[PDB]
């Protein structure tokens, strides 16, 4: 299933919630909605999984 | 006496942590003498006064 929506007439319901905040996007941070690299390891490491 | 080699190692190490930043508590690189100075002992070395 891979529908989309525009232009033709539909009445529909939509948005969303809890995502980001003038305080927390700049910066750094923790960018928990999108975070980056996994790795702990400082052992001159920073392991992350693989198959 | 205060004197040439005390004076501090410029002071941390491991990984987690560079230099410029404060370090409160945890576990250092301690004093080097200018005249060198680190590396420092661990030892297993001792006389009969004492164990």
């Amino acid at each position: 299933g891979c529908n989309e929506v525009n232009s033709v007439n539909c009445n529909t319901s939509w948005k969303i919630v809890l995502f980001m905040k003038w305080s927390d996007n700049k910066d750094d941070i923790l960018k928990g909605g999108d975070v980056v690299r996994l790795f702990h390891a400082e052992q001159e490491k920073f392991l992350t999984c693989d198959e | 006496a205060g004197n040439e080699g005390s004076w501090f190692y410029i002071q941390p190490f491991y990984k987690l942590r560079s230099i410029g930043d404060s370090v409160v508590i945890g576990d250092k690189v301690v004093l080097n003498p200018v005249n060198a100075g680190q590396p420092l002992h661990a030892s297993s070395h001792q006389l009969v006064d004492n164990p």
